[PDB]
Order: C-alpha cells, then structure tokens, then sequence
C-alpha cells in the first residue's frame, strides 16, 4: 500500500511502541498505535473502547482528552492531519 | 470485548 | 460448566482484574487472568507469549519466574493446584 | 502475534 511519513511526534510514539522504520503503511501506523495504547494502558478498564489521553503525548498529538475506538472516522482524521506525506 | 478486540476491528 | 473456587491469592488477583464473584468457571478464571497480565503488562514486549512474573504476586502464586502461553499444559496445572475446589 | 491473540487461543 502507499507509504506515509508521520510527523516527529507521531514518529516518537510509534518508535517507543517498537517501530523501527520512519515510513510505514497505514496498517503499520494503526498496529503500532494500538501497541502504544496497550503498553501505556490508556484505555478504560470498564469501557475498553474509550482511550484516555489527557496527560499523555497522544493527547498533545491528537489534541483531545479521550476518544472511542468505536468512532473510526474521527480517529483516521486525527492520524491524517499528522502525516507530513500520505504518499512517500 | 477488550481493547485488543475493538482495535482489531478498525474500519 | 463446573464451578471452581480459587484460593485466597488467586482470588485477589482475579478481583483486582475486575472479577466480582468468588466462584467462576475455568473460562472466567482464564479470562480474568489474561486481564491481570494485560493490566500489569507482565508479558514480554518482543516475545509476547512469555510472561515474566518474578517480582509480581503471580510469581508467588505459580512459583515460577516466567512461563509461555504457548505451553497450555503447564499453565493449567499451575491454576489447578490453586483451586480449593474444582467442583463447587 | 500479540499477547491477546495468543491468550485467546488457549487450548
């Protein structure tokens, strides 16, 4: 698929989640982001579709206090405004 | 349904 | 299915992972245990089938430093020696 | 294969 180049901040989160590249496909970006959320345990204990990022860089990146993985559209928009190139 | 389950279903 | 009654220690781990009962089926015990491991992040970052419990009560409970989720037989044995009743 | 994946496959 097409390669995307994340901004420095998004790149640092993916890297801390184990990514080794600087260019990925959207599926790798999504995969690595779930690992970051998992490792940091930002999701809600009871309602596990809610991710709380108020005091985490993910909140600075997306600019929200939280989000639902059950709202795919808003999520993709937050990721997209954070790709310096959606076609590398 | 756990986080992993939902994340894996991302449309 | 049959109900099992976990020992006090195993009970405290399940409870901390969100369980509300004192009697469960083996599937609930397994479900709650994965949540405990998940929440505490005891699994290995790279080889995610390896659970490190050397400095966690799970290690005291099982009596091991680690284990592989890829060895189902040893796991069930560790759980079984920790049920005061495998039929409640 | 993530922890959740493997755990979910427990035989």
């Amino acid at each position: 698929e097409k390669l995307v180049q994340p901004t420095p901040l998004l790149l640092s989160l993916l890297k801390s989640a184990g990514a080794q590249k600087e260019t990925f496909t959207m599926k790798e970006v999504i995969y690595h982001l779930g690992q970051y959320i998992m490792a940091k345990q930002l999701y809600d204990e009871k309602q596990q579709h809610i991710v709380h990022c108020s005091n985490d860089p993910l909140g600075e990146l997306f600019g929200v206090q939280e989000f639902s993985v059950k709202e795919p559209r808003r999520l993709y928009a937050m990721i997209s405004r954070n790709l310096v190139s959606a076609n590398v | 349904e756990t986080f992993s389950d939902l994340w894996k279903l991302l449309p």
